[PDB]
């Protein structure tokens, strides 16, 4: 169990660690050494999914390890409450970044050469949260949009 | 002899001649020779493409050609009747696009937006999803949920709504019995039960009091008769609606009190006293509990009179 | 000599040959300097990319050079081993579009519909905006209004509505007192309160008419009973739904009477006539006010007897 | 002497260099005439455009000309600065697609999807169909209609509902007279009246009981008073909350008893007996009937005492 | 009068025969020589149409005759109830496949170049029996979408 | 302030002159000199906004003055009830045609290469008559679509 502690309140995600093993792994050893200690959702769209865990307070992008093979074929769906890794364009480029799923999204589902992205976890408590974080105003448009106006930290990163 | 001076300077402009088009073969050999081509092969059917780039005055082996590249800004279409030229791309900051006054037809395409997780993403085999749109006219849902949406007056609104969710209270109802002051051991009812309505609606109200049956008493003793007297008074907003008087036979007051929006609150006071029989015997009187209900007020098809 | 018979005809045989050559020179180098051809030139890498047209037997300094134009219908390409030939460009009404069979795939596209405010918008970054927009299945809206849409039984509407904003009256209530008729300083109950229910209601009422008590009196003068009679007769559609007689104990009326849906207004008729003492004395009569409620009618978890 | 043996010898040596200039020529004319090229042809303005593919030493009519085939997989585009190389197609599984690094920016294009009746549709004025669609944020409808949406607490819901299609009561009512024992030709009221409340609201309610009005009688004969008495008692669930005793003066009963969601049925017994005036003569008492009203009890701004 | 008799109920569809006369004259012959008998509607899209008249129950393709001439320029339109006959890519190609509008659908009517699709009938009684079949779940994700999980099959195609 | 007294009622409309100068110059020389009367709104979409200005009562286009040079940096939007100024391809090229949004359309806000549109004025008064005027049938499909079937005619443009 992993319990992100944000500036909005806590999140419990249960980890799917017997689907997506290397993801999770990836996952748990990221939130495990600190990285994800102090950095903000800087990709909320209301109505789609919030993207974190790669870009400190000040906007500036952090060191990830070499990247992770895309598990998505494990058959877990993009479905309300759920984390999916977010990846480059390149199919196993998948780092250090993620995203909740708010809502359904079945166009990023799939197994085949269109690999989709990987659901490795899932919100069992503090879905308010994530709900009270999809709906702040965001306005950066240029470099990056839909950057949160008052950035959503993740004051730290708890592993059980 | 004739021929030794017609026949033998032949020998001299022959080799000027032939050295002419030794240096006129020289100049246009090497000319050929370092000649580049687009180079055309064919199909085994006799169709004769455009196969690469290579040395004019070679044959290669349809390998190694050094590929058919162009200039992007150089090629351009023209229609030879008009003589209008098209470029094929148009340059916006150091990137390269199509020209895109072709590019007016797209037949099931796959189209997928920006971010990675993207936005939009147009499947072809016509699923769409927008997830970060702005739409109007015609949404026909099977599913979803609206968040801040202003629903107007001519959308029929077919379904059912709890009676909770319902601002207004339609009806209530409040009630208590008077004072009873006691002596030895019997008691009778005096007192004052004050009831107050606060305006806290935006409709007019009715606040209907239901019958308060009050009655006082007759005894009879040596051929003397004394009264025990019931008195009810009723004050709304230090008004007096009411003032009743029973002696054995029962008086009962009700009463529809109209209570319009915006004009404060109502206070329906409800005092009654009893006088004793005598000096030393105490009250015999009766009086029901007060029970008010406080209504929407319709004044619609309800006629009286 | 025998030397003079062989070797001297050579320079006229030779001299023939220089002719020939000569003519085939000048008819082959005539059609090379008219020759255009594409033009090959180079990066600083040895790339040798089409840099446009021009004259086969030139050099250019790959300016002036009258740029590369393409006919737009001769253009096609091939699969060099089946031979399948795809035109480039498809003409429709003197516009030419891209073939359309390719043109299978955007990503990142910026495109924009006709109007000049446009109506449709898509932003490289996957911001759509519709705006003429036809759209089935699954909405999740984040803002907006809705304008006349039907909302089906089994959408969830969770949220609060007025009190007001409800078509029909779930209760309403009226009130009147009988008729008053005095002589000297005495007035007493006396006349007809009619209440009239319009039937303008789909679902079933009932009329609740609250308790009215009425009473009459006796009096006692030198031995002689007289009783002042009370009588409430109630018609219902001209049906007597009650008959009274009240002498010095109070009798009540107090019913529940139904009103179907459909059957026609419901008109309740009180009518209180009060009977003198004597051929002098006046009635000594009391009758409380009319007061009726009509409620919605649910006939479900409330049971009596 | 030295004429006949040094230009002698210029004969032998030009039909040796022209033997040479023969098999150079016999090279490259037989080379220059199996060659095809990419032909190009002019407008009646000087322009110069590439018309398709022939025999380079030949002349054509602009027709017979075998078209302009490029192999697909061997065109791609070069900026001759950099030197980056950008290819016009890419394969995917036996198609070929434009390379979409170009294909950024589309101009008021139709787009239709796969099947044929399309799901997706955009028209170059911009109407565009969706009609299989997944949209998210700022939906404007002016028609169409809901199946399966959530409507969330925060959407403004203006526009009205029926007084049906509400779950809930609100107000229900319910009446019952008292069973009636007669002898002779009189009859009084004694029996039980049970009126039950199904506990099947989620919210708090009030069992309003209309007054009930009960009294007995009083008759004098011979100096003797015999007292006809009436007796109600009401039980609420098995327990006493009412007793009252009445002799010729009415008592009145009335109560809000309130009822709790999830605490179960309620049940409230009316039980009238009434005593006759002696071992003869058969009792006169009277008894309103029963009317009892369940409200949804609100306890906001309506205050007693 | 057209019967269509199938597992979710009846459908009741009177023929426009004065508009649509070929077209007609061709579904009429489809329908008296039992080729709708045991045919599914193989694509059903909830707020589009659902469409029917081409394939068996085991996902196989029947054998039509030689299509027909498109009849859209008749004003018919394509709203709620109507039956268009369903076509391939050319423009008359229409043979024996039709698909039932569920909803208003504006952007398939037309006579131009653009043929649009052919309105010839319309639903008059058991439109109850479309509203349960269009919304049945349809997952076939690959070689044909939209295609019902258990196939809705029109059992006998009765004529009046 | 400007009277645009139209068949449907009277539209008030404040002049934003301190941040479109020359742009506000432009429409009142235009009002001021009676061009907009007996012209009418030619383009209605309902949700989007409704575009005016350009064309008499029969579809004849009028003749316009040298257009005007693109003002849309100013940093008013597009927001419900704004006007802008209604231009062709090119982003200089707005000369008489403007629309009043009748919602908020954030995809028309640009200062930049994307020039956007210029809102100049704002409706302070009869937002009704727009609304009235927004909801009328249209349907001129070819030439011009969105056309209301019976023209909204500005009967008279008076200046105050």
């Amino acid at each position: 169990h992993v319990l992100l502690t944000t500036s909005a309140g806590n999140i419990e995600l249960e980890l799917d660690k017997q689907k997506a093993p290397v993801s999770v792994q990836n996952f748990v050893d990221y939130v495990n050494s600190g990285f994800y200690n102090n950095t903000t959702f800087h990709r909320v769209i209301p109505g789609f999914m919030i993207q974190g865990g790669g870009f400190t307070e000040q906007m500036q992008q952090k060191k990830p390890n070499p990247p992770i093979k895309n598990e998505a074929d494990n058959g877990l769906r993009n479905t309300r409450g759920t984390i999916a890794m977010a990846r480059t364009a390149d199919k196993d480029s998948a780092t250090s970044q993620f995203f909740i799923n708010v809502a359904d999204n079945a166009f990023l589902d799939h197994g085949q050469r269109d690999f989709g992205y990987a659901v490795f976890g899932k919100v069992v408590k503090g879905m308010d949260v994530a709900d009270k974080i999809s709906q702040v105003p965001t306005h950066d448009v240029g470099p990056y949009q839909n950057v949160p106006s008052k950035p959503v930290v993740i004051l730290s990163a708890k592993v059980l | 002899g004739k021929e030794l001076l017609e026949k033998v300077e032949l020998t001299e402009d022959n080799a000027s001649r032939l050295e002419e088009f030794s240096k006129e073969w020289k100049d246009a050999s090497d000319k050929w020779n370092a000649m580049w081509a687009v180079k055309i092969e064919q199909t085994k059917d006799g169709k004769h493409y455009v196969a690469g780039i290579g040395l004019s005055m070679e044959d290669t082996e349809e390998g190694k050609l050094s590929q058919f590249l162009v200039a992007a800004n150089r090629i351009a279409f023209i229609d030879p009747a008009n003589g209008n030229e098209t470029p094929m791309f148009v340059a916006q900051g150091n990137q390269i696009f199509m020209n895109d006054v072709f590019l007016k037809r797209l037949t099931a395409p796959t189209i997928t937006s920006g971010g990675n997780p993207p936005a939009f993403s147009l499947t072809p085999d016509g699923k769409l999803t927008a997830k970060n749109a702005d739409i109007s006219g015609s949404v026909n849902a099977n599913s979803g949920t609206l968040s801040n949406v202003t629903i107007a007056e001519n959308c029929t609104i077919n379904g059912t709504l709890r009676a909770e969710k319902i601002v207004g209270d339609i009806v209530k109802a409040a009630s208590a019995a008077f004072p009873r002051q006691r002596e030895s051991s019997v008691d009778w009812p005096s007192g004052t039960r004050t009831v107050t309505v606060t305006d806290d609606h935006p409709f007019d109200r009715q606040i209907v009091v239901l019958p308060l049956t009050f009655r006082g008493s007759k005894r009879t003793v040596s051929g003397r008769t004394t009264y025990s007297m019931c008195y009810l008074k009723v004050l709304m907003n230090g008004a007096v609606i009411y003032d009743g008087a029973a002696n054995e036979a029962v008086q009962v007051f009700s009463r529809i009190v109209d209570m319009p929006a915006g004009r404060g609150n109502v206070i329906l006071t409800f005092t009654l006293t009893s006088t004793r029989h005598s000096a030393d015997i105490p009250p015999y009187t009766f009086a029901s509990d007060v029970q008010v209900m406080v209504i929407k007020k319709q004044a619609l098809g309800i006629s009286v009179v």
